[PDB]
C-alpha cells in the first residue's frame, strides 16, 4: 500500500525481467498507434503487458518499459503507482475484486464480502497461503444493475449471492474457469421476469430513412 | 406540443441489440440498420451532419450535457497541418453508471459507424476509443468488431468508398475515475498519470498529442448516425424542448428489477422506476430517496421524486442534475448517511490529488463523513461541513471536486434532522 | 495596436495577448498570492491560491495560468476573491505540521506570510492529520516531506532548469507524494536551487540546518568567484559570521540561480 | 426464424490473456501512416 521502493532480493533493479519475443511483436503493434514522436503514449498498454507476462510489476519490469519507450523511468513509476490496476507486489493466481460502492452495497456485497472471507480463511488485501487467491475491495465497475458483483482477473460474476461466490470459488480451486456474467437466471441487464422492452423484432436497413440520403 | 412523456415504441428504440439477445457482430449490425448508406452520410460533408446533430437537440450523455452539435462544431475549421482527433470517452466510472458498457459489448457496431462519421464531421482522421481497463471482455469485443469494419471496408483507407480516410484505435486505461474526466483522458492517452488540465486552451484547440481533438461520450457517439439516417427533426419530436432524445436509464439499488433500458427524455421518473425496475423494494411508498444521475448529483427525498421528471431542465429546478441518468434507489431501510458517506469515500479515493480544494479538502470531508455515520460529532459541525463543500465547489480544476461536494450538500439539504438524531443519540450513548 | 485594454480594480492597463491575469495585475502593483506559480517555471495551476474573481463572472478564475481577455475587469480584492484565497488556505494548513518552531523555513515562509496577509486566524480542522515518511536525496537538500504541499516546483525544476526527470509525484489523492520512488540521490549541479523555489520547509539546506533565523542575519550583496560567471549573491551573515549564500537575482547572469559549489 | 430467448454474446467466455491485443496486431496492417511531430520526441 506504500507508493515508494524499497529493494529486495526479490524486487530489486537486478530481478530478471524481459519480454518474449511474441510479446516484443505486441509492442510494435502498440507502439504504431499512437504518432511518431510521441512514444510515450505506449506506456500504458506496454506496462499492462508486462503485468501479462509476469502478473505483476517489479522494479525491473518498469525500467525495461521505461528503455524500450525511452522515457525517463521516473515517469513510468509515476503511471505505476497512479493507476490502481497495476501490481506492484505479487497478487495471487486469481486476484478477486469485490465492488463496495454504494450501488453494490445496497444490493448486500457485505455478504459477498464475507463470504469469500469465510470460505478463503483471509481477511481483505490479503493472499491465501497457497498463494492462489487475493482479494480486495474496489470501486465501482460499471456493472452496477448487476450487483452485486466481482472481478475475478479479467471477468465479471454477477448478481452473486453468497452460494454463487463459494461455488465460483470452488470451480477455481478444480482448476475449471467459470462462466462469467449474471449468476441469477438472466443473461446481461435486462429486467428479470420478463424483457419491459425490445420485445418485437427490430427493423431491418433503411426503416425511418429520411428522404434525401 | 406533448404533455407527457414516455412509452417509447420498440420501433423508435435506437439501441435495439441493448439486451445482446441478437447477433453483436457485423452482420447482426447489419440486418439492424447499422452501417447503412453510410456513404451518403459522409458525402453530405460536415456541415450538412452537424446540421443534423444541432437540429436534433442531442446534448452530451457523458454527465454535463452540454448542447453536441455546437460541442463538435468547434472542429469545423481549416487545419494548420496538425491532425485532428476524436476521442471516445468509454471509461464509464460513474458509480451507478454501467448504460455505456452495453453499448459496447452488444451494440459495438453502432459506436465504430459513430466513430467514422462523428469523426467525419468533425475532420478528424482516428478516433481514439479510451476504455476502462476493467472492460476486458467488452474491450476484446469492441476489437473484433473493429476488425470487422476493416476487412469490410467500413473504415480505414477510403471507408465506404467514401474518399475518406479513418482509423478507429481501441486504448485501454488502467483504473482511475478520474480518466472519465475529458482532459484526464487525454493525459492518460498520452502515457501520464491521469491528471485534468486547466483551460483554456480547450480541446478542440490544443488536445490530444497538442492537436485539436474532441471528446465525445460513448451514447453520444453511438447516436449520431441514426440521427443523420432518419434525421435531427425525428430525435427532436422526443423529449422536452432543450431535453430532447432517447436516453438509457441504469435503475440500480432498491428495486425489484434492477435493469438497463432505453427511455424517452422527460419520462417521470416514477414511471420509469414502476414501469421498467418493477418499483421500489416494499412499495413506492418504501422510498427514501433517489439519486437520480449517478453519484456525483444530489440526492432527492422521496416528496420530491412524487412528480420530478427526468431530463436536465427538471433535474436541475429540483436543485439536482440528470447526469449519467443513473437511478439508485434508496428504500426506507437504507442508512442514508452511510449511504453517502461511501460514496464520499468513493471520491476520496479517486481523486487525482493534482489540486489543493480536492486533495485536501474531499479527504478532509470523508473523514467528518465518517464520524457523521457514528454521529461523534456536534450539530455546529453540519453546518462546518456545508461550508467546507462550497470551498471546493467552483474552486478546483475539474468537475471530480464538484462531484465530491454536491451529494454531502444534498443529504445536508434535505436529512439534516437524520444528522442530527444520529448526533443526539452518540452523545447519550457516551454520556 | 496589438495591446488590448483590461481593468485591475477598475483601473485600465494595456497589455500583450497572452498577457495572463496574474500578470496583468502585476503591472498595476498588486502581487497575486501564489503558491505552485513560478514565473522562471512552466504553468501548473494546481495549489489554487491564486484565484481571483473577474467581474460579471460567476467562476474564480485561476490568474497564473488563465489569459486575460479584453475588457475584464480583475476584482483583485472582492470578498469572492477574498473568500476564496480563505478556503485555500485553510486547506493548505488541515494536513500541515506543526512545525513552526523547528522549521528552518520559519520566518522567511511563504505558506506563513500568505496565512496571516490572506487566510483566517484560526482552524476548525478536527481531524488528525497526515504524516509521509521522509526521502533521502543526497548530502545537500534535507527533506522534511510533511510540510510539502504538493506544489510541483520541485519537479518542474528539475526536469525544465536542471534537465533531470527524477522527481516525480507517486500515489493519488491525498497520499500523493512528491519524491523518486526509488531511493535515489539528486545529484546536479543545480540541485540546491529547489530549496528556495520550495516554498515551506520541505526542502531545506543540510549545511543550514538551525543554524539561524531569517530575521537576525545580515544581507551583503556580492559576487560569486567560484567560476567565471559571475553570479551575483547574497552572504547572509550573523554576529559577524557567514551564514549561508543565496543567489541574487540578474537576469542577465544567473537569473535567480546559483551553482552548487557557489552556494 | 425468429428467437428472442438467448444471449448471443458467448464468445467472450473464451477470450484470454492476449485477445486484446492479439486483435490490435491483427489491426495493425489496415492502419494509416501515422502523422510525425517532426522530431523523434520532446526530448530531441
Ligand atoms: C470525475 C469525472 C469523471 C467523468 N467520467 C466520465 C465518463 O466515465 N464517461 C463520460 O462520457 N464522461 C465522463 N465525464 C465527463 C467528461 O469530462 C466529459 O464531459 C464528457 O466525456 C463529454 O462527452 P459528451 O459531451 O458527449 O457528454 C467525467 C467527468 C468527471 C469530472
Ligand atoms: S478536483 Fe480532484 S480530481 Fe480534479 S484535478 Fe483537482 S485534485 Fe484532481
Ligand atoms: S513550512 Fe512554514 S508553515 Fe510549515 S512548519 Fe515550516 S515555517 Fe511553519
Ligand atoms: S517539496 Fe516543496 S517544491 Fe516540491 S512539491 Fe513539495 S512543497 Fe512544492
Ligand atoms: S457500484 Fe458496484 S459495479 Fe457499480
Ligand atoms: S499560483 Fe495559480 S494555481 Fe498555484
Ligand atoms: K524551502
Amino acid at each position: 500500500a506504500l507508493f515508494v521502493h524499497r529493494d529486495t532480493p526479490e524486487n530489486n533493479p537486478e530481478t530478471p525481467f524481459d519480454f518474449t519475443p511474441e510479446n516484443y511483436k505486441r509492442i510494435e503493434a502498440i507502439v504504431k498507434n499512437y504518432p511518431e514522436g510521441h512514444k510515450a503514449a505506449a506506456v500504458l498498454p506496454v506496462l499492462d503487458l508486462a503485468q501479462r507476462q509476469n502478473g505483476w510489476l517489479p522494479i525491473s519490469a518498469m525500467n525495461k518499459v521505461a528503455e524500450i519507450l525511452q522515457v525517463p523511468p521516473m515517469r513510468v513509476y509515476e503511471v505505476a503507482t497512479f493507476y490502481t490496476m497495476y501490481n506492484r507486489k505479487p497478487v495471487g493466481k486469481y486476484h478477486i475484486q469485490v465492488c463496495t460502492t454504494t450501488p453494490c452495497m445496497l444490493r448486500n456485497s457485505d455478504s459477498i464480502l464475507e463470504a469469500i472471507q469465510k470460505k478463503l480463511g483471509i481477511k481483505v488485501g490479503e493472499t491465501t497461503p497457497d498463494k492462489l487467491f487475493t482479494l480486495i475491495e474496489v470501486e465501482c465497475l460499471g456493472a452496477c444493475v448487476n450487483a452485486p458483483m466481482v472481478q475475478i482477473n479479467d471477468n465479471y460474476y454477477e448478481d452473486l449471492t453468497p452460494k454463487d461466490i463459494e461455488e465460483i470459488i470452488d470451480e477455481l480451486k478444480a482448476g475449471k474457469i467459470p462462466k462469467p456474467g449474471p449468476r441469477s437466471g438472466r443473461f446481461s441487464c435486462e429486467p428479470a421476469g420478463g424483457l419491459t422492452s425490445l420485445t418485437e423484432p427490430p427493423k431491418g436497413p433503411g426503416f425511418g430513412v429520411q428522404a434525401g440520403l | 406540443k406533448k404533455t407527457s412523456f414516455g412509452s417509447l415504441k420498440d420501433e423508435d428504440r435506437i439501441f435495439t441489440n441493448l439486451y445482446g439477445r441478437h447477433d453483436w457482430r457485423l452482420k447482426g449490425a447489419q440486418s439492424r440498420g447499422d452501417w447503412y448508406k453510410t456513404k451518403e452520410i459522409l458525402l453530405k460533408g460536415p456541415d450538412w451532419i452537424l446540421g443534423e446533430v444541432k437540429t436534433s437537440g442531442l446534448r452530451g450523455r457523458g454527465g454535463a450535457g452540454f448542447p453536441t452539435g455546437l460541442k463538435w462544431s468547434f472542429m469545423n475549421k481549416p487545419s494548420d497541418g496538425r491532425p485532428k482527433y476524436l476521442v471516445v470517452n468509454a471509461d464509464e466510472g460513474e458509480p451507478g453508471t454501467c448504460k455505456d458498457r452495453e453499448i459496447i459489448r452488444h451494440d459495438p457496431h453502432k459506436l465504430v459507424e459513430g466513430c467514422l462519421v462523428g469523426g467525419r464531421a468533425m475532420g478528424a482522421r482516428a478516433a481514439y476509443i479510451y476504455i476502462r481497463g476493467e472492460f476486458y471482455n467488452e474491450a476484446s469485443n469492441l476489437q473484433v468488431a473493429i476488425r470487422e469494419a476493416y476487412e469490410a471496408g467500413l473504415i480505414g483507407k477510403n471507408a465506404c468508398g467514401s474518399g475518406y480516410d479513418f482509423d478507429v484505435f481501441v486504448v485501454r486505461g488502467a483504473g482511475a475515475y478520474i480518466c472519465g474526466e475529458e482532459t484526464a483522458l487525454i493525459e492518460s492517452i498520452e502515457g501520464k498519470q491521469g491528471k485534468p488540465r486547466l483551460k483554456p486552451p480547450f480541446p478542440a484547440d490544443v488536445g490530444v498529442f497538442g492537436c485539436p481533438t474532441t471528446v465525445a461520450n460513448v451514447e453520444t457517439v453511438a447516436v449520431s448516425p441514426t440521427i443523420c439516417r432518419r434525421g435531427g427533426a425525428w430525435f427532436a419530436s422526443f423529449g422536452r424542448e432543450r431535453n430532447s432524445g432517447t436516453k438509457l436509464f441504469n435503475i440500480s439499488g432498491h428495486v425489484n428489477n434492477p435493469c438497463t433500458v432505453e427511455e424517452e427524455m422527460s419520462v417521470p421518473l416514477k414511471e420509469l422506476i414502476e414501469k421498467h425496475a418493477g418499483g421500489v423494494t416494499g412499495g413506492w411508498d418504501n422510498l427514501l430517496a433517489v439519486i437520480p444521475g449517478g453519484s456525483s448529483t444530489p440526492l432527492i427525498p422521496k416528496s420530491v421524486c412524487e412528480t420530478v421528471l427526468m431530463d436536465f431542465d427538471a433535474l436541475i429546478q429540483a436543485q439536482t442534475g440528470l447526469g449519467t441518468a443513473a437511478v439508485i434507489v434508496m428504500d426506507r431501510s437504507t442508512d442514508i448517511v452511510k449511504a453517502i458517506a461511501r460514496l464520499i469515500e468513493f471520491y476520496k479515493h479517486e481523486s487525482c490529488g493534482q489540486c489543493t480544494p480536492c486533495r485536501e479538502g474531499v479527504d478532509w470531508m470523508n473523514k467528518v463523513m465518517a464520524r457523521f455515520v457514528r454521529g461523534d460529532a456536534r450539530p455546529a459541525e453540519i453546518d462546518s461541513l456545508w461550508e467546507i463543500s462550497k470551498q471546493i465547489e467552483g474552486h478546483t480544476i475539474c468537475a471530480l471536486g464538484d462531484g465530491a461536494a454536491w451529494p454531502v450538500q444534498g443529504l445536508i439539504r434535505h436529512f439534516r434532522p437524520e444528522l442530527e438524531e444520529r448526533m443526539q443519540q452518540f452523545a447519550q450513548q457516551h454520556q | 495596436s496589438n495591446l488590448i485594454e483590461v481593468f485591475v480594480d477598475g483601473q485600465s492597463v494595456m497589455v500583450e495577448p497572452g498577457t495572463t491575469v496574474l500578470q496583468a495585475c502585476e503591472k498595476v502593483g498588486m502581487q497575486i498570492p501564489r503558491f505552485c506559480y513560478h514565473e522562471r517555471l512552466s504553468v501548473a495551476g494546481n495549489c489554487r491560491m491564486c484565484l481571483v474573481e473577474i467581474e460579471k463572472a460567476p467562476k474564480v478564475v485561476a490568474a497564473c495560468a488563465m489569459p486575460v481577455m479584453k475588457g475584464w475587469n480583475i476584482l483583485t480584492n472582492s470578498e469572492k476573491t477574498k473568500k476564496a484565497r480563505e478556503g485555500v488556505m485553510e486547506f493548505l494548513l488541515a494536513n500541515h505540521p506543526l512545525d513552526c518552531p523547528i522549521c528552518d523555513q520559519g520566518g522567511e515562509c511563504d505558506l506563513q506570510d500568505q496565512s496571516m496577509m490572506f487566510g483566517s486566524d484560526r482552524s476548525r480542522f478536527l481531524e488528525g492529520k497526515r504524516a509521509v515518511e521522509d526521502k533521502n536525496i543526497g548530502p545537500l537538500v534535507k527533506t522534511i516531506m510533511t510540510r510539502c504541499i504538493q506544489c510541483t516546483r520541485c519537479i518542474r525544476f528539475a526536469s525544465e532548469i536542471a534537465g533531470v526527470d527524477d522527481l516525480g509525484t507517486t500515489g493519488r489523492g491525498n497520499d500523493m507524494q512528491v519524491g523518486t520512488y526509488i531511493e535515489k540521490m539528486f545529484m546536479s549541479e543545480l540541485s540546491g536551487n529547489i530549496i528556495d523555489i520550495c516554498p515551506v520547509g520541505a526542502l531545506t539546506s543540510k549545511p543550514y540546518a538551525f543554524t539561524a533565523r531569517p530575521w537576525e542575519t545580515r544581507k551583503t550583496e556580492s559576487i560569486d568567484v567560484m567560476d567565471a560567471v559571475g553570479s551575483n549573491i547574497v552572504v547572509s551573515t550573523r554576529t559577524g559570521e557567514v551564514m549561508r549564500i543565496l543567489p541574487r537575482m540578474h537576469e542577465d547572469i544567473n537569473e535567480e540561480w546559483i551553482s552548487d559549489k557557489t552556494r | 426464424p425468429f428467437d428472442n430467448t438467448t444471449y448471443k454474446n458467448l464468445q467472450h467466455h473464451d477470450y484470454s490473456t492476449y485477445t486484446f491485443l492479439d486483435l490490435n496486431l491483427d489491426l495493425s496492417k489496415f492502419r494509416m501512416p501515422q502523422p510525425s511531430s517532426g522530431r523523434e520526441s520532446p526530448r530531441h
